[PDB]
């Protein structure tokens, strides 16, 4: 839970500048969106990008906290798994 | 660069780029330029190329040597991915603003999800100056007027250097003492609690509580210096308008087409029928962005890239005028070096020997009306 | 890319995938040596890379 | 209830419900009522909402407090799921017949497979009486006239109570004797065959052969009391007719739109062009089922739910008449409390700040012809 | 054969085959024949049958008793799979050339990927002669004039017999010596190297180096006897033209339809409206390839298979002429034995009791214009 819940807070002071909106050629874009539109990624076009887009079964913000918690829960499962995997990895057995 | 390697029939049977215009071909850092034109989405789109329900109008350049200040299809800004539809003809403009000096082969292009990069024709464009001149001003909806080429860069370098050094700290708090062999012995020997002392024990609680504190406050201090933020804007733009176009003044039928292997030329037999009010002559055959021109009818006013320009390339057997009514079977021959440079002649290796392209007719007034051809393309061998 | 750092997916994927190696390295370093910079050696190594 | 929680742009950019009519708003158990109207399938349908190739016309109520005696799209009964197509406008009717007394907020709605519930506007409807009055008669193709609210219910309760008691039997045939500790000892001790005696052994063959017998006969006795039965009828109904509609008498262009955050109002700048034979005035803006009306042009004759009615809501800068020909750029302002009640103002949180809605013009005769708008929706901040 | 087993509603609601013509019905080995006609892709195509984005025009015969010398949709050769589209009507021709003597029930058919075989009507065709007469000449693009019924067959039998015998060799080089019990003992006993001797050891290197040599050379010798080869040609052909047809001269509405179970007949109630310039009479109802004809209006000029021909099958209540304008509700009855032979009457078992079919009207001139009907099909029971 700590690992997931802290991830967005630990990053929001850095990216938040780039989330102020902009009326660019008629359309609302964040500055982050502007960066993507501007600095041409020839081999990484827009649809490849997997960001949130909304649902009819969804409520908007909050979307970040709800995701952070889900990440926290899956993160404990990943942790159990990866502790045992690590114990396995730290093994002095010979063959 | 890069499209000579793609299957020839793909490039013929996919998107047709025509009437391109480049508003400059030398430019200074911050001076913008404009590529605009039309493209056709060939209704016989290959099987193994997903129909372009989700496509994106990119430009091909090695890194952002330009920035894409704008791009439009149908007079709509298209920063997101669009839906195009088989059969339709679209017009486009991209507004490039220069950034990095050099000699750049700029391609306009169309990424098709589930398809690949569909690469339009490129013309060399030269940027001069020093890239340090580059400036990318934006007026935000809170305005505030920023430069997006450096905005928030002192915050990233700040916060990343802090947390990294905060980490290096934790690691040097301990690597002060001996790390491995003595701690090993200590643990094996039953004495593992001897190695976490109570100073240790909540020097730890400092870093913990500190990191949480430095998070929660600077969190709260960020939703103050920027009290209005919106989530990234994302999602496919379906309703993209096209031209639906005057349905052809001239009605062309490819009764047969062929090419000599090896060879630098393609030969069609067209039966042509003028249904306009004036007379027409065959100006141009345009396949895979190569423009085969009959010099006695058309001169290129657009500075088409010369490696795709065949200025005296199209050789029409009997290219007399053609008044309303009246049908005539003709013998066309499209020859030029582009046919081997750009490996259209490599169609001999493709698993679908069929072609498609544009035909341009001009009346004596000067109006070009455009017609589209596609049929098999049978090879001939000595 | 900054225009991929969203609220749904990035918030989900990055913790889950990144907690792995820490939990692996902790598993050995902590219990075999009471070493307590397990997660941080990893995250230091990533960011440097 | 339930749609204020859905993303604002979804509800604006999905299905547009307009010209709804409720034939009552109080009704007695067995008295039917009628909701009918039109809906538009917005051609800029969101990415993450599957195009409505497979959709179903439901109604939103907590349980069958009504029953749905009928529902039509295009004068076709639609008990199965239908194919709708982006761009088209459809008309609909649902025939509700009341069942359970109470105060019910009845929503007409459209489930879109791969999409979600697309929720239309609801108006309170009140049922009075005792639900025990409810009767649901059907004349079968063998007729026989049944009541479907109770038909075959004595057979289910019969046969289920039989087989359950047949089961409880088997369990009490044995739990008569001691079950656990003594049988355990008996088995461990090598003496497990001592516990299934030969009476046991085919008391068992009774129940077995009995259950098979009671199955095969009552099976055969059912294909007699009902000698004609057909399988459940199932499968998508594709060919659903729509209106394809007089293509707009008035041609609206949204040159810019915006909204004040915070705030209860949305502001557009329309350039409007009458191509009819009479003159028109702007009566209504309709987005997300909120109807913004200019009181000096239109009064609502439909009993639209008042929490979505803005009776003096639309404030057109220069709303004079507009004779054939003649273009005029106008300043519109849609204000009302619905814009915050129904959290259309929560668009500030959505990852696609774009809107879509209907515009209604009336000529001096009285004919409303309807036009559709959609463009970005840029926020303004103090 | 084989289509009486398919769900009745499928065959009614899928592809409609009409105006078929068989140019012979007895033929000699090498004599070609022609099946041509039209087909309609019913816009209410079943759910569980993928829309025909990828379909193939096959013929149903037990093995290549004919060969398919050609097949066209819309005057395009269709050797690959095509895209058809719901709603449209297509014309087709297949050119069969006979190969194997016998009595063959030849079906024209349409495989729909993700769907199944959609089976058109079959007529017995009789081939006479000896199949040894069959010859399949082809002039290659290098020409060379080959017979494709035997070309390269001596090379396959050659090379396969060589490599097989090369294999049998290797196995008999060794099964000369004792194979199992003595080699077993030898290996167990620590003496496994005793069993691969140095003669053994590179008799082995012979076969190895030989096989590689015989590969590399005969490889190189093949790219000489055939210096021009192309890869297999493959990929979906999307742009398949259809008729888009004079939109019906007559406007039919099925107000109700039904069928008697059991029974050999189907009954509709049509309201019919002539919008042409001459008068019409109802000639034909055509469902599931059964042609119900009113003998007092139409005689079959096509040699339709008689088990699907109902020459006096359609019984129109009041089948008088019908001049331009004027509407008339009529009572139709389609009766014949085909309705039970071909198990259209098995619709009682299908999970979608709805029908679709063609209606043919002739004016006094003789022009048949065709109209399409589809509605539920309610059963009636004694
Ligand atoms: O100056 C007096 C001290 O020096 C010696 O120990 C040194 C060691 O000799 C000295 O080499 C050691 O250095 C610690 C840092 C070295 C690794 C630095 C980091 C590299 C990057 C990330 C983590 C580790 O720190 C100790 C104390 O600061 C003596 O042995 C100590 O007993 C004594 O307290
Ligand atoms: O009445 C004389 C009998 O009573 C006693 O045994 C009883 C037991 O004391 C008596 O408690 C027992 O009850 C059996 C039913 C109790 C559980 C009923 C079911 C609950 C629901 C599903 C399965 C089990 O049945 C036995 C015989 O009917 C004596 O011990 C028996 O020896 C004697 O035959
Ligand atoms: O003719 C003199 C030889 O004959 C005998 O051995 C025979 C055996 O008796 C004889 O039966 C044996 O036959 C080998 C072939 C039999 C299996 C043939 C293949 C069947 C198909 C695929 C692989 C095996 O070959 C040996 C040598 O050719 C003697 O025992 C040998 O010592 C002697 O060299
Ligand atoms: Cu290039
Ligand atoms: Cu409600
Ligand atoms: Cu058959």
């Amino acid at each position: 839970l700590a690992w997931g819940l802290l991830f967005y807070p630990g990053n929001w002071p850095i990216i938040a500048p780039l989330h102020v909106p902009v009326e660019y050629n008629g359309m609302m874009m964040t500055l982050a969106d502007l960066q993507g539109y501007h600095y041409v990624r020839t081999g990484t076009p827009e649809y490849i990008r997997m960001v949130e887009k909304g649902t009819l079964r969804t409520f908007g913000k909050d979307v970040a906290p709800v995701s952070a918690f889900f990440s926290g829960f899956v993160s404990i499962l990943i942790y159990f798994l990866w502790h045992f995997f690590g114990s396995w990895f730290g093994s002095e057995k010979f063959v | 660069h890069g499209e000579k390697s793609q299957a020839a029939f793909m490039r013929m049977r996919t998107i047709h780029w025509f009437d391109l215009n480049w508003s400059k071909d030398q430019v200074s850092v911050n001076e913008t330029m404009s590529i605009s034109g039309k493209f056709h989405v060939f209704a016989g789109w290959p099987e193994t190329v997903d129909k372009p329900e989700v496509a994106f109008l990119n430009i091909g350049i090695p890194g952002p040597v330009f920035i894409r200040a704008g791009s439009w299809i149908g007079g709509q800004l298209v920063p997101r991915s669009v839906s195009l539809e088989l059969g339709e003809t679209y017009e486009f403009k991209v507004l490039l603003k220069a950034r990095r000096p050099g000699d750049w082969h700029v391609h306009t292009m169309m990424n098709v999800q589930g398809g690949g990069p569909i690469i339009g024709p490129g013309k060399w464009v030269t940027i001069t100056g020093s890239m340090g001149d580059f400036k990318n001003p934006i007026t935000t909806l809170t305005g505030e007027t920023i430069d997006l080429e450096t905005y928030a860069l002192d915050g990233v370098y700040g916060w990343h250097l802090f947390w990294y050094l905060l980490g290096v700290a934790w690691m040097v708090y301990w690597c002060r003492k001996p790390v491995f062999i003595p701690r090993r012995i200590a643990v094996d020997a039953g004495k593992a609690d001897s190695l976490i002392t109570p100073t240790d024990k909540k020097v730890g609680m400092a870093f913990a509580a500190g990191t949480l504190a430095i998070v929660a406050v600077s969190m709260g201090q960020a939703n103050e210096k920027y009290p209005v933020t919106t989530p990234l804007q994302a999602g496919l733009m379906r309703g993209i308008k096209s031209l639906e176009l005057p349905q052809p003044t001239v009605s062309v039928k490819v009764v047969d087409a062929s090419y000599r292997v090896p060879g630098r030329a393609m030969q069609m037999t067209l039966e042509i029928t003028n249904n306009g009010d004036s007379a027409v002559r065959l100006a141009e055959f345009n396949t895979a962005s190569v423009r085969f021109l009959d010099a006695d009818v058309y001169e290129d006013d657009t500075n088409y890239p010369d490696d795709l320009l065949a200025e005296e390339g199209l050789s029409v057997s009997d290219n007399s005028p053609l008044a309303p009514g009246e049908t005539r079977t003709v013998d066309v021959t499209a020859s030029d070096a582009a046919w081997e440079v750009y490996r259209l002649a490599d169609l001999i290796y493709d698993p679908d020997s069929r072609f498609a392209g544009l035909l341009f007719f001009i009346d004596e007034d000067g109006n070009r009306q455009m017609t589209m051809v596609d049929a098999p393309l049978i090879p001939t061998f000595i | 890319w900054t225009d991929w750092k969203d609220r749904r997916l990035w918030v989900t994927v990055a913790p889950i995938v990144s907690i792995t190696f820490p939990a692996a390295v902790q598993a050995v370093l902590w219990w075999r040596y009471r070493i307590a910079w397990g997660a941080t050696l990893c995250v230091l190594g990533l960011l440097l890379g």
